[PDB]
């Protein structure tokens, strides 16, 4: 499985843009201008249609990958175990070739 | 393919080169309150073994159980095996007897 | 010894974040809040992230009795016991610590977790999430069987030990309050008790953001201005609910508990099937419970094989 | 949805007397998609409820 | 009045043929028409993940 | 005499034994254990019968 990691987003409220990109994998650089955002105190800051909404996510394996994980092969060439029994006259005996 | 099989194709658990195509798409926020708004697809892990179904062990074209351990396939009959035996001359009695 | 590892949870003050429908209303703001849900384990369980850990008392310790939800810029008490999950049917719980849930559930179409607050209030609110697990073996049941068979799954053992994976502390954002906006004769006065609250205004001079002062700026409106309180006291849980500051975000570590092992699971055995075999032709009569697999092959080159679900009596060539 | 409706209340001492009735609420869903939770994020189409006062 | 938002659905075209992988978190609806004179409308209930082409 | 026939049940100390699923654990020992239930009437009438009277 996959998890989508995600960290906080980015309120700035000057509304200067900040683009940036690291080497980790599948990085989305979107920047969104003019946001007002909420919150339980009303509200915070007082410029509108001028803030910075950075958001960014990536994706990374589980914490269950050492185990719930699934596994591919390849066919080739294969060796057969056969387990024989031989007996005769006052002899009876097991063995692996 | 993003969702059918192996959308993470990571290879072995050293967690190296974590290559994945699961398209992430980011979204503007709506101006009610803090929204981090993504499309994801979701995994094809889950799908894959939600569907599983008709398992090799019962698909063996000769009967032929399968265990896991060291991938072996046990217990099952086809074609014929050659011997060649050297028997010493004390392991039996004359034609006295 | 056995409380000495719940230091990490000197961190406190977890979030009152946005989840999308309150029950009885349309949208509100609720101590309690529903995150990413976690479901690997072959055994039907399920791991809920709920914002409010439990089992607090203002300190390290493990108890079964209290439980802190916050309200405000403030903590609050409540009752453990009062809390509930419940889907569609009521969805168990097994034991929990922490900020994290566990519990036997039964299939259903949504999820919801409920807990009485300290006066005459049920808040709460709901989630969208599906819950269809695939049992183990090849007959389906919901209770376990007084006679079956044991094949392993894989599931969440209750302790409390250090683990791999993790989840991200940081700094707290500076939340806003309008209520400290009280103005008597036409004077704009700031009150005290919660501090040092960032200030910022186009009304005149005198913007540097006092910090714990009862400062006052004269002649002024509250439409100017747009305080923010700040602690900088106890980091938090980074969601993606909240604002956050440009820096290293200083990633803190508390263990996630109750991790995955393997465990016995036992497996009813069905009916033994009814036969009555003819010439070159088998004919079988079933009797299932629930439903359940039926396959067959056959040994020679050709396998030919069949599967279908049985769940009901029918007669079987 | 569901096939009934009932409705109860305790009364003065120790009694929750109730009795249903046959309803069957089917709500058919405002919108191409069905569901039963509001998104977390979403658009609107305009329908009509209730008011309350 | 909200109403939910599916995700888009995976389109990966052919020749003169156009084929379309759709991941439904619940039961939506999908329809087609043709601009030609001729509409040959189409529409109909998905619930599980399927192609159609 | 409305009263008197509960006489039999001088027969107490009702057992304690195994059943299937406690709730809280997989296995566990409870007052309360299903025997087997009773069902011969014709308007959804169901008999359960509990150790503990
Ligand atoms: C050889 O010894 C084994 C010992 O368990 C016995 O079961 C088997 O019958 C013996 N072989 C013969 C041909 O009697
Ligand atoms: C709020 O603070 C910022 C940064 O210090 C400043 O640029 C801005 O002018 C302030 N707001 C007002 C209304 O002065
Ligand atoms: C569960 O069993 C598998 C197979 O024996 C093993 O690889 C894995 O490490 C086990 N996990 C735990 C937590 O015991």
């Amino acid at each position: 499985e996959y998890k989508t990691v995600v960290p906080s987003p980015y309120i700035k409220c000057c509304g200067t843009s900040e683009c940036r990109s690291m080497e980790r994998p599948d990085y989305q650089c979107q920047v969104y201008t003019g946001v007002y955002p909420f919150m339980w105190g009303g509200a915070y800051c007082f410029c509108d249609t001028e803030n910075t909404q950075l958001s960014e996510a990536y994706v990374d394996r589980s914490d269950v990958c050492k185990h719930d994980h699934a596994a591919a092969y390849k066919a080739h060439t294969a060796a057969m175990k056969a387990t024989i029994r031989i007996s005769y006259g006052n002899l009876n005996q097991t063995t692996t070739a | 393919q993003p969702g059918r099989f192996g959308d993470i194709q990571s290879r072995t658990v050293e967690s190296k080169d974590l290559y994945a195509n699961t398209a992430l798409k980011l979204s503007r926020p709506s101006s009610g309150t803090v929204h981090v708004p993504y499309t994801q697809t979701p995994s094809g892990f889950k799908y894959w073994i939600k569907e599983r179904g008709t398992s090799l062990n019962d698909k063996a074209p000769f009967g032929c159980v399968i265990k896991t351990n060291p991938v072996r396939a046990e217990n099952c009959a086809v074609g014929n095996i050659p011997v060649s035996m050297d028997i010493p001359d004390s392991a039996f009695t004359r034609v006295i007897d | 010894s056995v409380t000495k590892h719940f230091n990490v949870y000197k961190a406190t003050k977890p979030y009152l974040a946005y989840c999308a429908d309150c029950g009885d209303g349309q949208f509100c703001y609720s101590p309690v809040a529903i995150e990413k849900i976690r479901d690997e384990a072959s055994d039907g369980m399920i791991k809920i992230q709920v914002a409010a850990q439990i089992g607090i008392n203002k300190g390290g310790t493990h108890e079964h009795n209290k439980i802190r939800y916050i309200a405000g810029h403030d903590m609050k008490e409540a009752n453990r016991d009062s809390l509930q999950v419940h889907t569609s049917g009521v969805c168990a719980i097994r034991g929990t610590m922490g900020h994290f849930i566990v519990a036997y559930c039964p299939p259903g179409g949504e999820l919801k977790v409920q807990f009485q607050d300290a006066e005459s209030h049920t808040q709460a609110c709901k989630v969208q999430y599906k819950h269809a697990p695939a049992p183990v073996g090849r007959e389906k049941f919901t209770v376990r069987p007084h006679f079956g068979i044991e094949v392993p799954c894989t599931t969440y053992q209750l302790t409390t030990a250090p683990t791999e994976e993790e989840i991200d502390m940081h700094t707290p954002p500076d939340i806003p309050d309008i209520t400290l906006l009280s103005q008597r004769s036409g004077n704009v006065k700031i009150t005290a008790g919660g501090k040092t609250i960032r200030y910022n205004c186009t009304c005149g001079s005198g913007n540097v953001g006092t910090t714990s002062s009862d400062k006052t700026i004269n002649s002024c409106k509250i439409a100017q201005c747009h305080a923010a309180v700040t602690n900088h006291d106890k980091w938090q849980y980074t969601s993606s609910f909240v604002p956050r500051a440009d820096q290293l975000s200083r990633k803190g570590k508390v263990h996630v508990p109750f991790p995955l092992t393997n465990s016995t699971c036992r497996v009813p055995l069905a009916r033994a099937p009814g036969v009555t075999y003819g010439k070159r032709e088998l004919t079988v009569k079933l009797h299932p419970d629930h439903p359940t697999l039926l396959t067959y092959r056959s040994l020679g080159a050709d396998p030919r094989p069949y599967e279908e679900w049985i769940d009901r009596y029918v007669e079987r060539t």
